[PDB]
């Protein structure tokens, strides 16, 4: 029964794990959100045939450059996450994440995923950014980076409200199957 | 104020939530370890006609020793859990008293990609695919294959700092745990950083042999005879002896020894071996700005290397202040690394040298 291994990478504190938790559970937003996400399998149907989607977080690995790559073998698709309210996490997509995964997994597709889109409206986030003469990343600017970096595409979501959340993963699944060959190997 | 935020749980409750997450993720983690050891390892050891000893050691490494450590770590956490008032639980000391035991994760991470290489090889063959799928069904594990499950110790050793940081954020400064949690956070960050750094060091042996092979006019022994880590490098002026000529050189600080080279005047990527300083014999004297006693020069951004037993002495000059400081750290750092290494008996293997040196004969001679 064929599998899709999907690995979520990106800077710390951009909501990688919140995203995975919110996609795979059905919590009220007031409930406690674990800091940790265990490897998760679920059956998804496409072309009327079952596939197992395997979801892997990389939380806490952001400063450990020799441990990170241990997660990469057998990957069929990467989600390269940044927060739309953290310009430094967006810069790192370009300086750090996309070069790393393309060095280790040169034929593996990746999506550019903007997280925390609800924080564009949050008074405190906006005030703290503006203190440093910054502001959130716009979808336009991110679409532009996705094209320059050869991401399959740019998708945006909020783990909190779930806006765009299921679509991130449907687009991941599609990128992974679009006509093993794309699967990361030995590096 | 204005009250425009959404419902958040209070600080003590958040601490209780975190404590429960810690206990629960440790029990789920040990269940995965047990499922590996009982569902895969034990079944593989039974089939001697399908797995050699060496294949088992390569695929499973020390997973069983990690399971064993974790049984003890979990028993101790549970003893600290306060049933009456979970948020009052004090788990900082459990991490502190088990800290040396976490070092078994170094070996696990260093050998993981060999594990992945072997499994991928075996998974081409339907005999093993079916065997492994069978183990997974009987141990009742979710539908992630064995390679995923063998990644869990790696993810785990990287998750503790995060969990302890979240615990700290909800712990008041007067809690019986505050200073213990803060120290446990520091200790577990250091465990992981040191595992990452030991791994880098082992992976870069190859690079030290290759670098040495690219340097022209090499004299004396291979760097890997005495050293196994580049600590710092850059460009300084220096004077070998009082009244001597100031030469500009590129210095390479390894554990035990500092090599110096000269760049070619035209071809800036070409380096010429110019000698080396045995750092076991040299103390670092930090010299203060102004003017120097015979010696007899003037000085901006300067320090000195005295021989311990002799009157031998060398003057160094960085350009910026930023650079003098960076070098002084790199010297404390190489003394530090040397003490820890001889204390732990960290040798570099014989076949590790033979592997690194074989890579040089790949790019001709």
């Amino acid at each position: 029964m064929q599998t899709i291994k999907c690995v979520v990478v990106g800077d710390g504190a951009v909501g990688k794990t919140c995203l995975l938790i919110s996609y795979t559970t059905n919590k009220f937003p007031s409930e406690y959100v674990p800091t940790v996400f265990d490897n998760y399998a679920v059956t998804v149907m496409i072309g009327g045939e079952p596939y197992t989607l395997g979801l892997f977080d990389t939380a806490g690995q952001e400063d450990y450059d020799r441990l990170r790559p241990l997660s990469y073998p057998q990957t069929d698709v990467f989600l390269v996450c940044f927060s739309v309210v953290s310009p430094s996490s967006f810069e790192n997509v370009k300086e750090k994440w996309v070069p790393e995964i393309t060095h280790h997994c040169p034929k593996t597709p990746f999506l550019l995923v903007g997280t925390q889109i609800d924080l564009r409206d949050d008074p405190s986030t906006i005030e703290k950014l503006a203190k440093n003469k910054q502001k959130p990343i716009t979808p336009e600017t991110a679409e532009k980076l996705a094209r320059d970096l050869k991401a399959v595409k740019y998708v945006e979501c909020s783990a909190l409200t779930q806006k765009g959340l299921k679509n991130v993963f449907d687009e991941a699944i599609l990128a992974a199957l679009e006509p093993k060959s794309r699967r990361c190997v030995l590096l | 104020c204005l009250c425009l935020g959404r419902p958040l749980q209070n600080r003590d409750q958040m601490r209780a939530n975190v404590i429960n997450e810690i206990m629960s993720t440790e029990r789920h983690y040990i269940k995965h370890l047990k499922d590996i050891c009982e569902g895969y390892l034990k079944q593989c050891r039974k089939r001697r006609d399908m797995f050699s000893d060496e294949q088992l050691k390569v695929i499973f490494g020390n997973i069983e020793d990690i399971y064993r450590f974790q049984m003890g770590f979990v028993r101790d956490l549970e003893k600290q859990y306060n049933n009456d008032d979970p948020h009052l639980s004090e788990i900082g000391p459990c991490f502190l008293e088990h800290q040396d035991g976490f070092w078994i994760y170094s070996e696990y991470c260093n050998n993981h990609l060999d594990a992945c290489m072997e499994l991928s090889k075996l998974m081409k063959d339907s005999r093993y695919q079916h065997f492994f799928e069978a183990c997974r069904l009987l141990q009742q594990m979710i539908d992630i294959a064995i390679d995923g499950f063998l990644l869990t110790p790696v993810q785990k050793i990287c998750k503790y700092p995060l969990q302890l940081a979240e615990l700290l954020k909800y712990t008041a400064q007067d809690h019986s745990d505050y200073r213990y949690v803060a120290a446990a956070l520091a200790v577990m960050r250091n465990v992981t950083q040191q595992i990452n750094e030991r791994k880098r060091r082992l992976e870069n042996i190859d690079k030290i042999a290759q670098w040495q092979a690219s340097v022209l006019d090499w004299e004396g022994d291979d760097i890997l005879d005495r050293s196994s880590e580049l600590i710092y490098t850059g460009e300084m002026a220096w004077i070998y002896q009082p009244y001597g000529r100031n030469q500009q050189r590129v210095f390479f600080l390894f554990d035990h020894q500092m090599v110096l080279c000269k760049k070619d005047l035209i071809r800036r990527d070409i380096l010429y071996y110019k000698g080396r300083i045995d750092m076991d014999k040299y103390e670092v004297i930090d010299i203060e700005d102004g003017r120097d006693d015979d010696f007899n020069v003037s000085m901006k951004n300067a320090f000195k290397l005295h021989n311990k037993e002799t009157e031998e002495v060398h003057l160094f000059f960085a350009k910026k202040l930023e650079e003098k400081i960076r070098w002084l750290r790199a010297f404390r750092e190489e003394r530090k690394m040397v003490q820890e290494d001889e204390k732990i008996g960290f040798e570099i293997s014989e076949n590790q040298k033979r592997q690194a040196a074989m890579t040089v004969r790949k790019a001709s001679k």
